[PDB]
C-alpha cells in the first residue's frame, strides 16, 4: 500500500557525482549520476572524458575518450552538463586539435565561439539543394573526369601507398586562391581530419599545408594511430561538427577523413568491448550507420539556410585493391562518387594513380565549369578505351593506322593527367592542358616529353599571354576567340620548345 | 499513467509502466527530451514486454539527450501516418510529419503503419507483362503489372538510376498514383528525385516518405511500413493503380538487425536478427496486390560485399516476381544498365504467357550467354583463338548479345549526355532473334555498345 | 613466333588469375576464420 | 610389402601414381587440351581412365543400381589385371568396356559387345 507511495517518492527526490565501479580498456562503468543525459560528456579526476554510451538502471557505461589508463575503481566522475560536443568557431582555423577540440599542437587555448553536438540530424531533403559549384581539387585526372561540386561527397579509395593524402592535400591547397578573394561564396575551408594515421604523417600534411599558406583556413583533427579507440571514433565527428558550424553560416567547409577504414575499426573495437555481437568481417550491423551518418551530413544547404556547404573527400584504404570488401562497399553506397587510386599504376609512375574506368562521380558534371567539361568531354572514354587498346596490343602482331593514333593519342593524354605532388594547378591551367591534349596538340611532341612541353608551356601563358587564364577564370568559358589565340601560342611556343629527343616538336 | 525511461541503449529505451497500464506491441509512445539544441519530442514504438511491467521500444528519432527517469505516455495507438488524395505531391519523414509544409497532414485520415497483410482468399497471381522499353528487362526479365519486381546490385552498380529510368518509363505516364520510399538512400538522392519528380510534374500524382540514411534505426525500419501504408490506402479505399518504388529495402533489414543487435536478441547466421525472414515477410506480403486492385512495386536490394549468398537478399529473393540482378563484372564492362543475364528472372517469362517467339529467343540468348560463361574460364587464360569454330562463333555473337543488352538509359543522359531510347517489345524480340542467328555477327562489337535498336544499331554500324 | 607471345600472354593471364585467385582465397580463409568465431562466441555468449 | 607381397603392393602403388599423375594432369587437359601433353603423359592418361573405370565394379547389392547381377573378383585376378592395366596391354580397348564389369573375362565380353 504505502510501498508504492514511499517507493515513488524515492524515484522523485533525486553537481552530482558518480563513482567507477567497473573499468577496462576503454570502457568504465560509473555507478550514480541520476540526471545523465545519453551521450553525455562525463569528465573523471584525471581530466579524462568520456562518453555515456549505456543508461542501465544501475550505473551507467561511458567509453573513455584518452587515457583510460588513469581510469580506476571509486573514482569521482561529474557531469559536463553537455551532450557529446565540441567547440566550434573561426578560432579553429590553422590549429591542430584533438578529437574533443582541445588544441595539441603546443599553441594556446582556442577561443571558441560555442559549442556544437556531435549527433545533429544531418540536413533534410527539402532543406538540400542540387550540387552546382565546383571545388577545383587542382588535379587535372578529378578535376576533368570525376569532377568534385561543393556539397559532393567523394570517395578517395585505394591500398596503401597508392597517393591518397595526396589527393587530398592537394585539394586543400588548391583553396588558397579562394580564400585570398575574402569572398565567403567562395572562400572554402578545409578541415582534415586524421583517424589513426602516423603521428609524423600528420607533422608531414601540416608542414606541407603551412609550406603552401593553407593551414590560415584549414582545422587538423589529430586522432594518431597512438590514441585510444575513443579518440578515432570521433575524430570524423568532430571535424564534421567544426566544419558544419561553418556550413550552416553560410561558409563552404571542404572535410577530409583520412581513413574512415581506421573509425570502422575502431568503432568495431568499441563493439566488441561492450560485447556486441559482430556481423561481418566481425563489424557491427551500426558501422554502416557510423558513416552513413557522418557523410550525410556533409550537404549543399538550401538558400534558406544561408546556402553553405560542406564537402568531404572520405579516404578508405582497400587491401590488395578489392573495391568489395565490406567497408569500402558501404561508403562508395554512402557517398556520390569514388576516385579509385590503383596501386598497380601507381607504381609503375602514373601518379595520381586515378583509375579512370572504376573511377566515377555521380553529382559531378553539372559542377564543372563551362571550358572544363567543353575540353574535358570526351577524356574519360578515350583514357579507357586507351587502356583496354594498349592491353590489346600489347600482344597483336599488328596495330592498325587508327589503333596507332588512339595509342599515340592516349599515351600522351596518360602522361599529361600525370601530375606532381603538392603542385595543384588552377582551373584555368587545367583546362589549357587537357586542351593540349585533347585537340591533339600534343601529338607533335614527344610522350616522355609531354610533362615538361605542358608544364614550361603553361608557365609561357602566365608570362606573356595571361589574357587567356584571365578569361576562363572570368567568363568560365574558353572562347573560340581566345581558343584560336591559345593555339596560336601554342604553335608559337612548339617552335622554340627544345625536346629532348632534339627533333623538333612543330 | 505514464511511465519512466529506466534503461537507454543507444536507439533503445526500456520504459517502465505501471502494473495495469503496460501498453500493447508497437503503440506509440512520447518521451520529452529537454537539452538544447537536441530537445524534441522523442517518439518511442513498443517492440517488447519484459516483464515487471517494463517494456522496450525502439526510439524513431536519436535518443541523445535522454534522460533517465523522464516520463513516458503512451498514445494507445501505433505510429500512424496521413492517407489520402491530399498526400500526393508532397514529401513525408517515417512518422507522417510532411517537410515541405512542417504542419501538412495532420488533419487528414491517419492510418496505423501495422496491419495484417491482405487474406490468402485476396490474392490472385498477376501475369501482365510490364514493358519498359529496356530491351535486357523486356526480352530477360519480363517485369509484371501488379507484380513485385527487385533490382539488386551492390555498390555502386545502377540501382538507384535504374529506379529513376523505370519511374521515368512507368510512373511518367502511369494513370494512377505513385508511393517512393527512401529506406536508407542517400539524402542527396532523395532531393534530387523531389526537384525531378516537379521538373517532370510527375510530383502531383506521387506521395514520398524517405526517412533517409542519417535517421536512426527505428525510422529507418518503419518508413518503409509508412509508405507501403500510403500506397495501401490507395489501393484498398481509393481503387487507384499504384506504384510503390521502394530504395533500398536492405536498409530496413539492416535497421532491423541493428534494433535487434540493441534489442538483445540473439545473432542470427551472419550477424542479422533471428526474426529477418519474419519481418521481411511482414513487409513484403503487404506489397502484394489483391485480386481487383493492383500495387506494383519496384525494390532496389543492395548486396553487401557483392554477396548474393547474403541472408538478406536471399530472403528477399522469394517474395518477388522479377528479378534484375545487377553485376558489378558487367558493370565493369560498361554495359549498363548493367544486369546480370542469366541471374535476372521473372515469374512471366513462360511461353504461355510472353509467347513463343518471345520465350524461344530469350532462351536462345540465355544458352549462348550460359555457354560463353561455360568458356570464360578458358578464355581468361587462352583467349577466343583456341576454341572450337562453334565455339568461337558462339563466343562472338555471345560477346554481341552481351553488349546489345546495353541501352542508352533515359536517367544515364545526366551522366553521359547521350540522349535516352526505347525500344518496343517486338523490336527487341526481332533483333534478338538476328543476333542469335547470327545476321549480325560481322558488325563491330562496338556497335552495339549503348545503342537501343535496330535502326540505332544500324546507324552506329555506319559509323564504325 | 606467335606461339610464343600467345604462351607469354597465357602465362600473365595464368599469374594475374592466380593472384586473383589467391586474394580470394585469403578472404574467404578470414571469412571462415571470423564466422568460426563468431558461432563459437555465440554460443560462449549464450552459455 | 611384408603382408599383402611385392607383387599386390607393386600394382596398388603403380596404380595410385598413375590416379595422381591424372589428377595432377586433368586441370591442363580442361583447358590446353590432351593434344598438348607429352607421348608418355597422354598414355598415363589413357591408362588412368581405364584404372578408373576398372576399378568400378558391379557390385551385387547394387543390381537395382545397374539392373545387371554383381559380380565377384579373385584377388589375383584383380593384381593380375591392373599388371596388366598399368603396364599396357590393355591400351587398345575402348575405356567404356572396363565400366562396370568386374573382371577379366567380363572385360573381353564388354569389350567384345564393343
Ligand atoms: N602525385 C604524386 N607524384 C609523385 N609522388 C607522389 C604523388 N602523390 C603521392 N606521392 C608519393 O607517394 C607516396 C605515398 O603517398 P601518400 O602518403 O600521399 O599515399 P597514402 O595513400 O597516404 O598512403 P598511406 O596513407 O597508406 O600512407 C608518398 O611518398 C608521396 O610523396
Ligand atoms: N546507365 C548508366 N549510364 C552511365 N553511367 C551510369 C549508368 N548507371 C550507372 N552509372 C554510373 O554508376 C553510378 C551508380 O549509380 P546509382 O546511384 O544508381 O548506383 P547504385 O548501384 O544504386 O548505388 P548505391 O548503393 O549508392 O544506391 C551512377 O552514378 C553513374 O556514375
Ligand atoms: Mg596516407
Ligand atoms: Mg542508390
Amino acid at each position: 500500500a504505502d510501498i508504492e507511495g514511499a517507493i515513488e517518492d524515492y524515484v522523485s527526490s533525486f553537481e552530482e557525482i558518480g563513482t567507477v565501479i567497473d573499468a577496462g580498456d576503454g570502457i568504465a562503468h560509473v555507478e550514480g549520476l541520476p540526471s545523465v543525459m545519453t551521450q553525455e560528456l562525463l569528465e573523471f579526476p584525471g581530466g579524462v572524458l568520456g562518453v555515456a554510451l549505456n543508461l542501465d538502471e544501475h550505473s551507467v557505461g561511458a567509453v573513455i575518450l584518452g587515457e583510460f589508463e588513469k581510469i580506476e575503481e571509486g573514482q569521482q566522475v561529474k557531469r559536463t552538463g553537455e551532450v557529446l560536443s565540441v567547440p566550434v568557431g573561426d578560432a579553429f582555423l590553422g590549429r591542430v586539435v584533438n578529437p574533443l577540440g582541445q588544441p595539441i599542437d603546443g599553441q594556446g587555448d582556442i577561443a571558441a565561439e560555442t559549442r556544437r553536438a556531435l549527433e545533429l540530424q544531418a540536413p533534410s531533403v527539402v532543406q538540400r539543394q542540387s550540387v552546382s559549384e565546383p571545388l577545383q581539387t587542382g588535379i587535372k585526372a578529378i578535376d576533368a573526369m570525376t569532377p568534385i561540386g561543393r556539397g559532393q561527397r567523394q570517395l578517395i579509395i585505394g591500398d596503401r601507398k597508392t597517393g591518397k593524402t595526396a589527393v587530398c592535400v592537394d585539394t586543400i591547397l588548391n583553396q588558397r586562391e579562394a580564400w585570398l578573394t575574402g569572398d565567403p561564396k567562395q572562400q572554402v575551408r578545409c578541415v582534415y581530419v586524421a583517424i589513426g594515421q602516423k603521428g609524423t604523417t600528420i607533422a608531414s600534411v601540416k608542414r606541407a599545408l603551412e609550406e603552401g599558406g593553407a593551414m590560415e583556413y584549414t582545422t587538423i583533427v589529430a586522432a594518431p594511430a597512438s590514441d585510444a579507440a575513443g579518440f578515432k571514433w570521433l575524430a570524423p565527428y568532430t571535424g564534421s561538427a567544426i566544419g558544419q558550424h561553418w556550413m550552416y553560416n553560410g561558409k563552404h567547409v571542404l572535410i577530409v577523413f583520412d581513413d574512415l577504414s581506421k573509425q570502422a575499426d575502431a568503432y568495431r573495437a568499441i563493439s566488441l568491448l561492450l560485447r556486441r555481437p559482430p556481423g561481418r568481417e566481425a563489424f557491427p550491423g551500426d558501422v554502416f550507420y557510423l558513416h552513413s551518418r557522418l557523410l550525410e551530413r556533409c550537404a549543399k544547404l538550401s538558400d534558406e539556410l544561408g546556402g553553405g556547404s560542406m564537402t568531404g573527400l572520405p579516404i578508405i584504404e582497400t587491401k590488395a585493391n578489392d573495391i568489395s570488401a565490406f567497408i569500402p562497399t558501404n561508403v562508395i553506397s554512402i557517398t556520390d562518387g569514388q576516385c579509385f587510386l590503383e596501386s598497380d599504376l601507381f607504381n609503375q609512375g602514373v601518379r595520381p594513380a586515378i583509375n579512370v574506368g572504376v573511377s566515377v562521380s555521380r553529382v559531378g558534371g553539372a559542377a564543372q565549369i563551362k571550358a572544363m567539361k567543353e575540353v574535358a568531354g570526351s577524356l574519360r572514354l578515350d583514357l579507357s578505351q586507351y587502356r583496354e587498346l594498349e592491353a590489346f596490343a600489347a600482344f597483336a602482331s599488328d596495330l592498325d593506322a587508327a589503333s596507332k593514333a588512339q595509342l599515340d593519342r592516349g599515351a600522351r593524354l596518360v602522361e599529361l593527367l600525370k601530375q606532381p605532388q603538392y603542385s595543384p594547378l588552377a582551373v584555368e591551367e587545367q583546362v589549357v592542358a587537357i586542351f593540349l591534349g585533347t585537340q591533339g596538340h600534343l601529338d607533335s611532341v614527344p610522350v616522355e616529353d609531354v610533362q615538361r612541353f605542358e608544364s614550361e608551356l603553361l608557365e609561357h601563358v602566365k608570362a606573356s599571354h595571361s589574357d587567356i587564364f584571365d578569361g576562363i577564370r572570368e567568363t568560365k568559358k574558353l572562347s573560340e576567340e581566345a581558343e584560336e589565340k591559345l593555339v596560336s601560342v601554342i604553335n608559337e611556343f612548339k617552335k622554340g620548345f627544345q625536346a629532348s629527343d632534339g627533333s623538333s616538336v612543330v | 499513467t505514464a511511465g519512466r525511461v529506466v534503461r537507454i541503449t543507444g536507439p533503445v529505451v526500456d520504459v517502465e509502466f505501471p502494473r495495469g497500464s503496460v501498453p500493447e506491441l508497437f503503440n506509440a509512445l512520447h518521451a520529452e527530451i529537454t537539452f538544447g539544441a537536441l530537445a524534441k519530442t522523442l517518439t518511442l514504438e513498443v517492440a517488447q514486454h519484459l516483464g515487471d511491467s517494463l517494456v522496450r521500444c525502439i526510439s524513431m528519432q536519436p535518443t541523445d539527450g535522454l534522460v533517465r527517469g523522464v516520463e513516458v505516455t503512451d498514445t494507445g495507438a501505433s505510429i500512424s501516418v496521413p492517407v489520402g488524395d491530399g498526400v500526393k505531391g508532397h514529401v513525408f519523414n517515417a512518422l507522417g510529419d510532411c517537410l515541405d509544409d512542417p504542419g501538412y497532414g495532420k488533419d487528414f485520415e491517419h492510418w496505423s503503419i501495422h496491419r495484417k497483410p491482405p487474406a490468402f482468399s485476396d490474392l490472385e497471381p498477376r501475369t501482365e507483362m510490364l514493358e519498359t522499353g529496356l530491351k535486357v528487362v523486356d526480352l530477360l526479365t519480363p517485369y509484371v503489372r501488379g507484380g513485385k519486381i527487385a533490382l539488386f546490385g551492390g555498390a555502386g552498380v545502377g540501382k538507384t538510376v535504374l529506379i529513376q529510368e523505370m519511374i521515368n518509363r512507368i510512373a511518367r505516364n502511369f494513370g494512377g498514383t505513385s508511393v517512393f520510399a527512401g529506406v536508407g538512400e542517400r539524402t542527396r538522392e532523395g532531393n534530387d528525385l523531389w526537384v525531378e519528380l516537379a521538373d517532370a510534374n510527375v510530383l502531383k500524382d506521387t506521395a514520398l516518405v524517405f526517412g533517409q540514411m542519417d535517421e536512426p534505426p527505428g525510422t529507418r525500419m518503419r518508413v518503409a511500413l509508412s509508405a507501403l501504408t500510403m500506397a495501401e490506402f490507395f489501393r484498398d479505399e481509393q481503387g487507384q493503380d499504384v506504384l510503390l518504388f521502394i530504395d533500398n529495402i536492405f536498409r530496413f533489414t539492416q535497421a532491423g538487425s541493428e534494433v535487434s543487435t540493441l534489442l538483445g536478441r540473439m545473432p542470427s547466421a551472419v550477424g542479422y536478427q533471428p526474426t529477418l525472414a519474419d519481418e521481411m515477410g511482414e513487409l513484403q506480403e503487404r506489397i502484394t496486390s489483391t485480386r481487383g486492385r493492383s500495387i506494383t512495386s519496384m525494390q532496389a536490394v543492395y548486396v553487401p560485399a557483392d554477396d548474393y549468398t547474403d541472408p538478406a537478399p536471399a530472403t528477399t529473393f522469394a517474395h518477388l516476381d522479377a528479378t534484375t540482378e545487377l553485376s558489378r563484372a558487367v558493370f565493369s564492362k560498361g554495359i549498363f544498365p548493367a544486369v546480370d543475364p542469366l541471374a535476372s528472372s521473372s515469374t512471366i517469362l513462360d511461353p504461355a504467357i510472353v509467347g513463343d517467339e518471345h520465350y524461344r529467343v530469350a532462351q536462345e540468348v540465355i544458352r549462348i550467354l550460359q555457354r560463353y560463361k561455360d568458356l570464360q574460364d578458358i578464355i581468361a587464360i587462352l583467349g577466343i583463338d583456341e576454341l572450337s569454330e562453334e565455339d568461337k562463333q558462339l563466343v562472338n555473337r555471345a560477346r554481341r548479345i552481351e553488349r546489345f543488352l546495353s541501352q542508352n538509359m533515359m536517367a544515364a543522359e545526366q551522366f553521359t549526355g547521350q540522349p535516352g531510347s526505347t525500344v518496343p517489345l517486338k523490336e527487341t524480340i526481332e533483333a534478338f532473334d538476328k543476333l542469335t542467328k547470327g545476321e549480325f555477327d560481322h558488325l563491330p562489337e562496338q556497335a552495339f555498345f549503348l545503342i537501343g535498336g535496330l535502326d540505332d544499331l544500324a546507324k552506329k554500324a555506319e559509323s564504325l | 613466333a606467335s606461339r610464343r607471345r600467345a604462351m607469354k600472354s597465357a602465362t600473365d593471364n595464368a599469374d594475374d588469375l592466380i593472384k586473383a585467385l589467391t586474394l580470394a582465397a585469403n578472404r574467404e580463409r578470414q571469412a571462415q576464420i571470423t564466422q568460426e568465431i563468431s558461432e563459437i562466441v555465440g554460443g560462449a555468449n549464450a552459455l
